[PDB]
């Protein structure tokens, strides 16, 4: 398989059959079974919200670019809105919510059984899942069954977290560059265009 | 505003504590020719008075009765760029000598002369723990976790 | 105004009750636990003192719950301690609230 | 010259050798970046 | 069962009644411990099941407020009552005197108990209507626990909020609830 | 006592090396010796030396 | 005056008595370490206090003690 680097000098920690697996742990960051185990399930929460959050932001300022709303911008759109409710409301409501699915996940994660659900749903609610790490299902979350059989959902589990990467650093891109900029990102990228060999790092 | 102290770019003791010291400056000039090395000397050293003086001021920092500055280290968050933003700083870079000056003992410790290896460093592996100690919290606290960051038998006696 | 008269014999009296009725077991019980004070392991009296000695001859009563003489004193000096921190405060009158 | 890289591999010599590099880096901050009090951050 | 799927410790195996395996602390890890610990929770949640109502019912009916109800004092006069009218045997030192009097008695009186189920279900004249003679009793109990547990939490809020508003009661705090529930709530005290 | 080569750690209250490991060297299997353990340690005390002998029941973890 | 004292560990070594400059200590038969041999301190009488003897032991801590006593003009190294 291709390395990062083609003086491979492959780690022993990750040897193969993981998604998205190119050899790439210089710093010996998870070396030890639980730090493996668990990475994983970091980088792949972090690779789906970024990839939200991605999806969240250029869309915006493309059509408001192209003129399809007048929506404010992703550093102005939670800056200083009152739109429905109190911000800290809306916050704490959040963090309420997300408590009862992160508590979930976390029960999933480290004592693998939580597909049953609650409230006299014993019965015909069953989560229908059963993966190997934190990948679940049922119409709940996997309502159309494309993740249909093991030893081959590689592609699409790969094509997931490479796509959540640059997902990552898409994001990473969009809060340095609407910070140093005090612009929008894709208006970043039209006077890019402009005349390239002139808009680069001040 | 806290502790009874006015910010500095309204400080009238700051006025003065800024001329003094540039007329002071302006007299030792007035020695020289206006293209000799006195003279650019003095003047590069008023020029960096004036941009010194004409920071503060912006910065934020409330200043004395007498025309001083004064560090609120309290936690204000109008105030953390003068101990909590640089203290930040300071413990991520102490915290990486520490981390890879241990990192670095405990390879050394299982070699054939361990003692040769600490008045003879070895800069391979020196330098390859020292480019590794970037992430030290996510290594220290990991350590920590895994119960491998102490020992318990340690070799303490007292009769 | 404040009347005495009644104000510390009620309290005196009401402390007496609380001694003499709903306590005694507990004190009873609390005094037997840690009986003697002990130095080296035997108390002071046999470990040579005239002066370590109880006095039975002022212990010596006859109440039908064994009410000695020293719990009526100490029972009674609470009850007019209590008495008179009642009396001393309200006489003033204040207003120290929220 | 395996035994000057020894010798080069001394405690003094890398001690200095250190020092010196991070003087140098200090000093060349402070002529770039004078009068720090706060960090503007 | 707190957590489902958690285990529970050598010491929480759910025999006694409303337990569920919550122990993150460690508290109960001695068994005399433990056997105090029961009793406590049951004197506490008995306690608050009885002053819920005594705070929800008189600001409704009598108009005081719990906090208010009680500031009558370091000002002569005040002893309200249900009606209205005002108690002539309500001065503060002969209240606190039996308030002191009644309530130490009832204690020592409870105190002396070695059984401790008997301790905590004493039964007897406290069972005069046969509830608990041969029926469904451990479902009783464990009514009685979620309830109390809940009445706990119900006088926390209570207390924190009294603390968070003040000069007002938890009846009121509804109605600014339902007056705007998305700008008034915990949020402002929290995140000021 | 123990075997030789075997890895003990030393129990003597007043011993430089209480808590630490060592290699035995050879113990002497004659009748009425009283410390007849011989082990050396990779680390001098203040004195200098590296080698001391034990009784088989003042030192033993494995 | 000074108090030597010569515990069960001593291998023999017979540095002690070699180092003593006051003819103090001694050498014994006394089976049990390897050699039948043991230190002795039968002059302690002359001792002053030098602790060459315990400076020169190679056992764990020591095996033979010198505890500083009551002084008279032998143990001060007096010579007026
Ligand atoms: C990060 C982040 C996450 C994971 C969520 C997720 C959520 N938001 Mg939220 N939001 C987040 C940031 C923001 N939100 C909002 C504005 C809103 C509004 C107006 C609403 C939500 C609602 C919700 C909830 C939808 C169910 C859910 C907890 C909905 C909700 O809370 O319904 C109960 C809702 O009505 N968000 C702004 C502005 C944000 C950033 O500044
Ligand atoms: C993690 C994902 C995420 C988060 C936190 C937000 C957060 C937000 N979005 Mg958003 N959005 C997302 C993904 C996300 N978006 C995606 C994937 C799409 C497609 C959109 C399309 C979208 C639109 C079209 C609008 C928002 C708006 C908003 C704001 C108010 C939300 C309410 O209503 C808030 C800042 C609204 C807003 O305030 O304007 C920007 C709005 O009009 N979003
Ligand atoms: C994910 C990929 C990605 C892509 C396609 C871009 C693309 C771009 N970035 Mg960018 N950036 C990224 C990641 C990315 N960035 C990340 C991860 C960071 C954080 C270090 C930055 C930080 C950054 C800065 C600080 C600046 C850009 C700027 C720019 C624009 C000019 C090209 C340049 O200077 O570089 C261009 C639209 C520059 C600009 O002004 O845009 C016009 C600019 O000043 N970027
Ligand atoms: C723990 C002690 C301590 C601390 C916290 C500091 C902290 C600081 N010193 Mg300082 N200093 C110290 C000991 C210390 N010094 C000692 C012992 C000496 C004598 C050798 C100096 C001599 C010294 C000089 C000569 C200068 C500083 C400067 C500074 C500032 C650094 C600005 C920079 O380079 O970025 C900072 C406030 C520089 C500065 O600009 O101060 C604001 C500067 O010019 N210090
Ligand atoms: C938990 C025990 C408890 C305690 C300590 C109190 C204590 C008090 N209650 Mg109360 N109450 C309780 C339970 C309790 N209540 C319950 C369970 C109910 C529901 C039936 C009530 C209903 C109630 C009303 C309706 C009123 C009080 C009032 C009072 C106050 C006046 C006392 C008085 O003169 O009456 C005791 C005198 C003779 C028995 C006093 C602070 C009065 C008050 O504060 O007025 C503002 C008042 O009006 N209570
Ligand atoms: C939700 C309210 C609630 C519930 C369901 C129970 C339930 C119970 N209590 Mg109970 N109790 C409560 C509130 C409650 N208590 C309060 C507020 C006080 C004060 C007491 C004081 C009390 C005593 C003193 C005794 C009970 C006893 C009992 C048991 C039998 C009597 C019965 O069911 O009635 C049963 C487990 C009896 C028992 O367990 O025996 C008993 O002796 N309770
Ligand atoms: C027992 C359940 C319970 C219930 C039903 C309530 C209900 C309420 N609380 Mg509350 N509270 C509780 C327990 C409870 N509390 C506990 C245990 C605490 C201590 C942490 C608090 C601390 C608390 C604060 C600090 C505040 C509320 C507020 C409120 C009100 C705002 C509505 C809301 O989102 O909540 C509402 C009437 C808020 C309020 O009164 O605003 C209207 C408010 O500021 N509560
Ligand atoms: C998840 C993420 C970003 C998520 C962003 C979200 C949800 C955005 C949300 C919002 O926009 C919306 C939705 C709407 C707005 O109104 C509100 C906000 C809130 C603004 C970034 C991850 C960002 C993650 C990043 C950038 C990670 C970069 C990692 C790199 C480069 C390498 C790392 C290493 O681990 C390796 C690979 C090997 C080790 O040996 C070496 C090291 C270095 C340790
Ligand atoms: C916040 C704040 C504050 C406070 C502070 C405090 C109060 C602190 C505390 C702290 C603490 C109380 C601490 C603790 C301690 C610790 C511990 C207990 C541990 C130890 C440590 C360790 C172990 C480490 C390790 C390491 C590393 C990591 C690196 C290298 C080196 C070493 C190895 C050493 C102030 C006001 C000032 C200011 C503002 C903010
Ligand atoms: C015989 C009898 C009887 C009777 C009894 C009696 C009658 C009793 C009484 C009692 C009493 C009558 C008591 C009293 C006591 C008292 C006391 C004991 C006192 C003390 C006091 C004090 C100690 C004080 C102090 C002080 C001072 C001095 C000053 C100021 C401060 C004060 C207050 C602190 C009866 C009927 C029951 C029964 C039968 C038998
Ligand atoms: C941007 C810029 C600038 C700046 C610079 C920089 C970038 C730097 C930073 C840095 C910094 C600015 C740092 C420093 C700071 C520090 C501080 C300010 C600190 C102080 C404090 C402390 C140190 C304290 C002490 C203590 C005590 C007292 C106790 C014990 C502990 C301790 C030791 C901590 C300038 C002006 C040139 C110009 C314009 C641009």
């Amino acid at each position: 398989r291709p390395l990062w680097l083609p003086g491979t000098t492959p780690p022993a920690h990750l040897d193969g059959t993981l998604a998205g697996d190119f050899g790439f742990d210089p710093l010996g960051l998870g070396q030890d079974p639980q730090d493996l185990r668990w990475y994983v399930q970091a980088e792949l929460v972090h690779s789906r919200f970024a990839m939200a959050g991605v999806a969240g932001i250029l869309f915006t300022d493309l059509l408001r670019a192209s003129g399809r709303t007048d929506i404010p911008v992703w550093f102005e759109a939670g800056a200083t809105k009152f739109d429905f409710a109190d911000t800290t409301t809306l916050f704490v409501v959040q963090l309420i919510l997300m408590g009862f699915v992160e508590t979930k996940r976390w029960m999933d994660i480290v004592k693998p059984g939580s597909q049953a659900a609650e409230d006299s749903f014993f019965g015909f609610e069953a989560a229908f899942e059963g993966l190997e790490t934190g990948y679940p299902g049922g119409p709940l979350f996997n309502p159309l069954g494309f993740a249909n059989d093991p030893t081959k959902p590689q592609p699409l589990r790969w094509k997931e977290i490479k796509n959540g990467r640059l997902a990552m650093v898409a994001m990473v891109g969009f809060m340095v560059q609407a910070y140093v900029t005090k612009t929008g990102p894709i208006e970043n990228l039209l006077t890019h265009l402009s005349d390239p060999v002139h808009n680069t790092i001040i | 505003d806290v502790a009874g102290l006015t910010p500095c770019k309204e400080s009238k003791g700051f006025a003065k504590r800024e001329k003094q010291e540039i007329k002071k400056l302006e007299s030792r000039l007035k020695l020289y020719a206006p293209d000799s090395a006195p003279a650019l000397a003095l003047n590069a050293t008023i020029e960096k008075t004036k941009r010194r003086f004409a920071f503060y001021g912006n910065e934020g920092l409330l200043c004395g009765t007498d025309g001083l500055p004064h560090l609120i280290v309290d936690g204000d968050q109008a105030h953390l760029g003068e101990f909590v933003y640089p203290g930040l700083v300071f413990l991520y870079i102490a915290g990486w000598i520490g981390w890879v000056g241990r990192a670095y003992l405990i390879d050394v410790r299982t070699s054939k002369k361990p003692t040769e290896k600490e008045i003879i460093i070895d800069v391979p592996l020196a330098l390859r723990i020292m480019s590794k100690g970037l992430t030290w919290p996510v290594a220290a606290i990991g350590e920590l976790r895994s119960g491998k960051l102490v020992e318990k038998s340690a070799n303490i006696t007292v009769s | 105004e404040a009347n005495t008269a009644l104000t510390i014999t009620l309290s005196t009296g009401a402390l007496l009750f609380l001694g003499r009725f709903v306590f005694l077991p507990f004190q009873r019980d609390n005094v037997s636990r840690q009986g003697l004070p002990v130095q080296n392991g035997v108390t002071h009296f046999d470990a040579g003192d005239s002066r370590a000695q109880e006095v039975t001859s002022f212990l010596k009563t006859n109440d039908p719950a064994g009410f000695t003489i020293v719990d009526v004193l100490a029972w009674g000096a609470l009850g007019h301690a209590v008495g008179f921190f009642i009396l001393a405060t309200i006489n003033n009158g204040y207003n120290p609230q929220f | 010259m395996q035994d000057v890289k020894t010798y080069l591999s001394t405690a003094p010599v890398l001690a200095t050798l250190w020092f010196g590099f991070l003087a140098g880096l200090l000093i060349e901050i402070n002529r770039f970046f004078p009068d720090a009090l706060v960090l503007p951050l | 069962e707190w957590l489902p799927g958690n285990p529970r410790p050598s010491y929480l195996d759910g025999s006694a009644p409303g337990d569920f395996g919550f122990d993150p602390l460690g508290l109960g890890e001695v068994p005399e411990n433990l056997e105090r610990f029961k009793e406590s929770e049951l004197i506490h949640a008995r306690w608050a099941m009885l002053a819920v109502p005594g705070v929800l019912i008189p600001e409704a009916l009598g108009y005081g407020n719990w906090v208010s109800a009680q500031k009558w004092a370091a000002t002569p006069g005040g002893q309200a009552t249900y009606l209205g009218n005002p108690v002539p045997w309500g001065n503060l030192p002969v209240i606190l005197a039996i308030e002191f009097l009644a309530i130490a008695f009832a204690e020592s009186q409870r105190n002396g108990e070695p059984d401790p189920e008997k301790r905590k279900y004493p039964g007897g004249a406290f069972d005069p209507l046969g509830f608990s003679k041969g029926a469904n009793l451990e479902e009783l109990k464990l009514k009685e626990i979620k309830n109390g547990r809940l009445a706990l939490v119900a006088f926390l809020g209570f207390a924190v909020q009294a603390i968070a508003y003040p000069g007002t009661g938890p009846l009121e705090n509804l109605k600014t609830h339902l007056a705007d529930p998305w700008h008034n709530t915990i949020a402002h005290v929290i995140i000021p | 006592g123990p075997k030789r080569g075997s890895i003990v750690k030393v129990l003597r209250r007043e011993s430089y090396w209480f808590n630490d490991t060592g290699k035995v060297v050879a113990v002497d299997q004659a009748p009425g010796v009283r410390y007849p353990v011989v082990v050396r340690f990779d680390k001098v005390n203040y004195a200098g030396v590296s080698t001391n002998n034990y009784s088989p029941d003042e030192l033993e973890a494995a | 005056a000074h108090s030597v004292k010569i515990y069960d560990t001593c291998i023999g070594c017979t540095q002690c008595v070699r180092a003593c400059p006051t003819d103090v200590l001694e050498m014994v038969p006394w089976d049990g370490c390897k050699a039948s041999q043991i230190a002795s301190a039968p002059r302690t009488e002359d001792c002053v206090g030098c602790k060459r003897c315990e400076s020169a032991c190679p056992t764990d801590f020591l095996s033979v003690r010198v505890y500083l006593g009551a002084e008279t003009t032998r143990s001060m190294g007096l010579a007026y």
